[PDB]
RNA sequence: CCGAGCCUGGUGAUAGCUGGUUGUCCAAGAUAGAAUCUUAGUUCAACUUUAAAUUUGCCCACAGAACCAAAUCCCCUUGUAAAUUUAACUGUUAGUCCAAAGAGGAACAGCUCUUUGGACACUAGGAAAAAACCUUGUAGAGAGAGUAAAAAAUUUAACACCCAUAGUAGGCCUAAAAGCAGCCACCAAUUAAGAAAGCGUUCAAGCUCAACACCAAAAAUCCCAAACAUAUA
RNA sequence: GUUAACCGUGCAAAGGUAGCAUAAUCACUUGUUCCUUAAAUAGGGACCUGUAUGAAUGGCUCCACGAGGGUUCAGCUG
RNA sequence: ACCUCGGAGCAGAACCCAACCUCCGAGCAGUACAUGCUAAGACUUCACCAGUCAAAGCGAACCUCAAUUGAUCCAAUAACUUGACCAACGGAACAAGUUACCCUAGGGAUAACAGCGCAAUCCUAUUCUAGAGUCCAUAUCAACAAUAGGGUUUACGACCUCGAUGUUGGAUCAGGACAUCCCGAUGGUGCAGCCGCUAUUAAAGGUUCGUUUGUUCAACGAUUAAAGUCCUACGUGAUCUGAGUUCAGACCGGAGUAAUCCAGGUCGGUUUCUAUCUACUUUAUUCCUCCCUGUACGAAAGGACAAGAGAAAUAAGG
RNA sequence: AGAGUGUAGCUUAAAAGCACCCAACUUACACUUAGGAGAUUCAAUUGACGCUCUGA
RNA sequence: GUUAAUGUAGCUUAAAUUAUCAAAGCAAGGCACUGAAAAUGCCUAGAUGAGCCUCACAGCUCCAUUAACACCA
């Protein structure tokens, strides 16, 4: 049914064991749902980050207000918040074990499609309200069509052939030119030089 | 509060002691383990805590052989009888190729 | 790091989606027959074996068993003797020399006699 | 180098198995859990046909999952015709089935039909029962 | 963690364009290296501090010859950011026993065998 | 100067605590951990020192190491000159920051806790000043020379011009919804203007558009080098 | 349970009685109302969840008295 | 709350690896009675002590489980052996509270005050168009959020200082910030006027007196053009105060057998310094009155600006 | 009429191995144990019978 | 906020488990009606989510709710 369903905070099975904050759940490119499945229009993540339930009901209400339910349909490409964030009650000194579970987040890597759309208009009709959604997300994001995503991957690939600088990041980091791997990660090999922490730089070759 | 308590056990120091291609006298402990990782092969014994020792003075090699268990081993004969018919199991084994010939015939007298 | 296998990985032709439909060993001994076939294969990886390694004849035999199926009366089945000395003379003529070559190799005559 | 180009050489769990309707649209309905009920006034003849069914299914590689028995009926001469009394009893037994096609459906019924002995009744159905 | 880095062998395949920018050729390769240390070994790990002593490059900017065999190349591959490798090309032949006494290396790597101090 | 006087004596009480430890000259020298009424300490180990004995030690290649990522281990060659063992000991055993993989916390801290690797407590140059970043080490005299690292780059939002009459006061549904309160429909006169896309009606008119034609910064004593776009790397 | 004289029930050696009280008396509390002042977290008089008052651990008034601790009229005075 | 031992993660692939880190468990039960004796070689929980494995041989047959535990000395015993929840688990053979009457040795290795770091909490500005504002997002207020900032609060950290960095409020004198309370200038207004709201600009000048409270606060009285927000070692104690806080005395209630204790109350309680050096030690605002005028405005109630005149007061200098 | 050919079910088996069948255990199945059954379409690589094809 | 405890018929003790008695309430019952008396039956997810067993049951997960504590500068 062609609106977004209600994403509930805190799924009905609770998590009981407190997991560590792995922040490799934000780093680098996404290998999860990078592609369009039965839709044409989306919000591409251009940086990593966590989504609250607050960002979900941001994304749910400000689409359903500004979307014709007879000509458009939407679908989530992200799950419910499953990853539990542990917050100690304020005013206490350090020590005393891990705190309690406060809220749940869902991790979103960069390059992941967030909210897919589709229906009987062209991209300039949905570009308006999807951009104010993508701007309010807790990471840089972009309202992409099914054509612009290929016309940005076309542009990001010809950019890698055109550069007149002999030195790319791959040729230097993998071959360990300056002893430069002393100041890089082991993720700096296969990410590229593009990704840096949570942030993804689309300008950079 | 830290309700969790007890995990102060130290490391077991369990692993291969004599790696592949080593000369091993008869009785040296090739590996110590829990939860079988290397099974005994030719001239390799097993102790109570599943360690592997060498039964002859030789050179230790590691192969990948075919696993057929004992028909009294009831926890793993049912492991066989749910396999499809192309299947074999292929565990890994530790052998000792013995170096010294076990003796020579020598003149002791002229009688 | 992960490097690809050199030859055919085993158990690869049977890794099918329809697992429940497969023809499924139900006995120990059927597997022990298959598994002792694999320990004579080439095996690219590493093996213990590397370090430690007419027309009137069948026509007369056809009436032979048909004749011999009647004088056992199937009364000698549900405890016959099988005289060996006649059998031995039959063995020495026919499958003596094939068998005799084994012992001459197991005892290692040929690698001492004739190189 | 720990892993190797021989890694995964012994993996004994994707090969082995671990731990309604049959939807299958268009080709459609590939008959799922069906309880064929073998019922007789005898005991031996009912058992000898479940004997015949179960060996038939494994010969045709179509899956069976139960062979249990519905318990026994307790009726006399029903006193509907000096009023008569002698206890004649009925022995029912369940044979289940899980895999069937549309294209084996009418045929596999025939081998059950043609071989069905004297005084026994079948009844195919879906599943909502317990002993 | 910072570990002992390893180089893919794809880096040490020379292109035909590399045979244009540099004077060597794959057939008939040079026999000896000229290895001079141009970077200090401090602020670099102890394995690189120890390889430099094994090649014999305690002094920076001093020249040193090594064979071009794959074993000693496998020690130059770990300290290749500290050194300059040049092929020792001999314009004349090898120095004879009468011609050991007066040679010089002649950066551009040309071990001249009779080095006089007179103009041409 | 009384929570138990004062004096002499035991008494040079004792102090895992503090302070102090005096000629010259050179050489080697940075700390894995375990126990402990123990974490201000000590004992063993590790490391360091000296003197010996002997033979290999570092670097390492194919092969090799488990099922339920960077790498290490192993290891001949090879490059090199140490290494193990014996003897006699002390001291360190209250560490810091940087990069990397993580845990705790707020994906706070010049925060805390491990691991791998640097540097620092060791001189020198640079980053303004500077422990920890970068460059560099084995030592002297020189009124010589080549070098290394090494000086932040940016300045941005104008916009069409013109033209607008009719079914019709749209079946529907609503007091009333006539382009804009709501569904379905959305055909049609003129050459061309949507049963109307934004403003403006309780319902109506009006303004336009679509259509013809035309052609980024804020805080507390006083900003803070001076400056400078053009002679050849 | 009907704010409950009362009934129901448990426990106890006995269940704080007389008085007195927002006190020099945990906290809520600068409780509440009256008087005092133009204005009162002060003071004085009352009301009493004082749920941590209370009877020689002495309770409560009252005459004198105090370099005691609060408050006040008038006068006075840098 | 914990303290010894084992499994899993962190610690992904030899070993190792911390945490008042995340999770599970153990202080046995069962079967034997060759769970007999001896003995090459090895492993080892980073030491040691403890632990583990084991070929053969001799004698005979023909252990499972992960942890499942405890040293010396002393006991008990003819002997073999057996003795602690010695669990603070490498174990002193047997010992508690209290101290504000305190003392000594120390420590900025370690707290309170202050600085600094950080900004969760706070405070502000934008971006966003839901909702409010009759209608109308943007006169005004604003949710879900997003991006930057500030360093006033409560925190956190433990880097300087314990061979002393004196502390709350007030007095005295103020220095500065502008995110302006008043005075000035301007844009918008759901600005009719009087009054407001909001924003841009401005830090020259101004920012009252009282009752209760130890109070900064607040409440309240009367005012005023307004009674601003802060920083300055919560400015300033070698300038002052000591009422609070925080010594020894003491009651009251409470906790405790008592000593004594309580961020609970209350009476009382010594505030030293002769200045070496640095630094330093004489250069106009605002309100009200009258008038416009009872005008503009509204239509009425109400009621201004700008132009002019006249009085004052505070301040600086005499 | 033209064609592919041809080992019992199957077989880059050459008289083989699997499958298969009846009992005895099992609710049955499965396992196992005791048994049971069978093929080179026929004549000198040819020739000629069995099927499956392309025909009318 | 931390520990400490409690969890119940309509109300309350219980009973070391399988759950009672005594008011509640339901009616019948000594002849003018009610209270009292005494007497059938009636009134218990033993406050929760999981089943290792078997769980008021026994450890969690919990939710309520009660007492302690919420310092020393
Ligand atoms: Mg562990
Ligand atoms: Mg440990
Ligand atoms: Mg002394
Ligand atoms: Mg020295
Ligand atoms: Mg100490
Ligand atoms: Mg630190
Ligand atoms: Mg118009
Ligand atoms: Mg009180
Ligand atoms: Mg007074
Ligand atoms: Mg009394
Ligand atoms: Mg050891
Ligand atoms: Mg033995
Ligand atoms: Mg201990
Ligand atoms: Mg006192
Ligand atoms: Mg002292
Ligand atoms: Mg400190
Ligand atoms: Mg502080
Ligand atoms: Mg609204
Ligand atoms: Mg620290
Ligand atoms: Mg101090
Ligand atoms: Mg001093
Ligand atoms: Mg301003
Ligand atoms: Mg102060
Ligand atoms: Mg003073
Ligand atoms: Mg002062
Ligand atoms: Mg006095
Ligand atoms: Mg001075």
């Amino acid at each position: 049914k062609p609106k977004l369903r209600f994403i509930e905070r805190a799924p009905l099975v609770p998590k009981v064991r407190r997991e560590p904050k792995n922040l490799s759940d934000i780093r680098g490119p996404s290998t999860e749902a990078t592609e369009f499945t039965e839709g044409n229009f989306a919000i591409l993540a251009l940086g990593g980050g966590y989504l609250h339930w607050g960002h979900f009901e941001m994304m749910r209400l400000t689409i359903n207000r500004s979307m014709d339910p007879k000509n458009m349909f939407a679908i989530w490409r992200v799950p419910a918040p499953f990853k539990p964030i542990t917050r100690k009650s304020v005013g206490h000194r350090m020590g005393g074990g891990k705190g309690a579970i406060d809220h749940y987040v869902t991790p979103v890597k960069a390059g992941r499609l967030v909210v897919e759309m589709g229906g009987r208009c062209e991209f300039e009709e949905v570009q308006g309200f999807l951009d104010q959604v993508a701007h309010k997300l807790p990471f840089a994001a972009k309202a992409v069509s099914r054509g612009t995503l290929e016309k940005m991957r076309k542009d990001q690939e010809e950019r890698e052939r055109n550069n007149q600088n002999p030195w790319t990041f791959e040729r230097i980091a993998t071959a360990n030119m300056l002893g430069i791997r002393k100041v890089l990660s082991p993720y700096d090999l296969t990410h590229k030089g593009k990704y840096w922490g949570k942030f993804y730089m689309p300008k950079r070759v | 509060s830290s309700k969790n308590l007890g995990g102060k056990s130290s490391g077991r120091r369990q692993g291969i002691k004599k790696m592949e291609g080593h000369y091993v006298h008869a009785g040296n402990i090739i590996a110590t383990q829990r939860h079988f990782r290397w099974h005994p092969g030719a001239h390799v014994g097993v102790g109570k805590n599943k360690c592997l020792y060498a039964l002859e003075e030789g050179i230790v090699r590691y192969t990948k052989e075919v696993y057929v268990p004992h028909p009294r081993n009831t926890e793993a004969v049912d492991l066989i009888t749910r396999l499809p018919k192309g299947a074999v199991l292929y565990k890994t084994f530790v052998h000792v190729v013995p170096a010294k010939p076990e003796g020579t015939f020598k003149l002791v007298a002229m009688l | 790091r992960r490097t690809p296998p050199l030859g055919p990985m085993p158990n690869s032709d049977i890794d099918l989606s329809n697992l429940e439909r497969l023809e499924k060993y139900r006995s120990f001994d059927r597997y022990r027959r298959r598994a002792e076939q694999e320990a004579q294969a080439p095996h690219w990886w590493r093996t213990y074996r590397e370090y430690f390694g007419r027309t009137q004849q069948l026509l007369e035999r056809k009436q032979a068993i048909q004749e011999l199926r009647a004088n056992v009366e199937e009364r000698a089945a549900r405890t016959a003797s099988v005289p060996l000395d006649a059998v031995r003379a039959e063995w020495e003529r026919t499958c003596g020399p094939y068998h005799k070559q084994r012992l001459a190799e197991y005892y290692g005559l040929y690698r001492d006699l004739f190189h | 180098y720990k892993t190797k180009p021989t890694h995964g050489i012994g993996k004994y769990k994707h090969l082995i198995k671990a731990e309604v309707r049959a939807i299958n649209l268009g080709t459609d309905y590939e008959y799922g859990v069906l309880n064929i009920h073998l019922t007789a006034y005898d005991m031996t003849l009912a058992e000898s046909y479940a004997q015949y069914v179960h060996n038939l299914c494994n010969s045709l590689s179509i899956k069976v999952e139960e062979s249990y028995a519905m318990p026994t009926k307790t009726i006399e001469v029903l006193q509907l015709q000096m009023l008569l009394d002698s206890v004649l009893t009925t022995h029912e037994r369940v044979v289940q089935i899980s895999g069937l096609s549309a294209t084996f459906a009418e045929i596999f019924l025939e081998i059950i039909q043609s071989s069905l002995p004297e005084g026994v009744r079948l009844s195919v159905k879906e599943h909502t029962e317990e002993d | 963690k910072f570990t002992r880095s390893r180089i893919p062998e794809k880096v040490f395949q020379a292109s035909p364009e590399d045979h244009e920018k540099y004077g060597g050729d794959p057939q008939n390769p040079h026999k000896l290296h000229i290895v001079t240390r141009i970077k200090s070994t401090r602020r670099r790990p102890y394995w690189e501090k120890d390889i430099i002593k094994m090649l014999g490059l305690e002094k920076a900017h001093t020249p040193q010859v090594h064979k071009n065999i794959p074993s000693v190349n496998a020690k130059l591959k770990v300290v290749k950011h500290l050194i300059r490798i040049k092929p020792l090309k001999l314009p004349q032949g090898l120095p004879a026993e009468e011609n050991m006494s007066n040679t010089c290396l002649k950066s551009t790597g040309e071990l001249v065998v009779q080095w006089h101090l007179k103009p041409v």
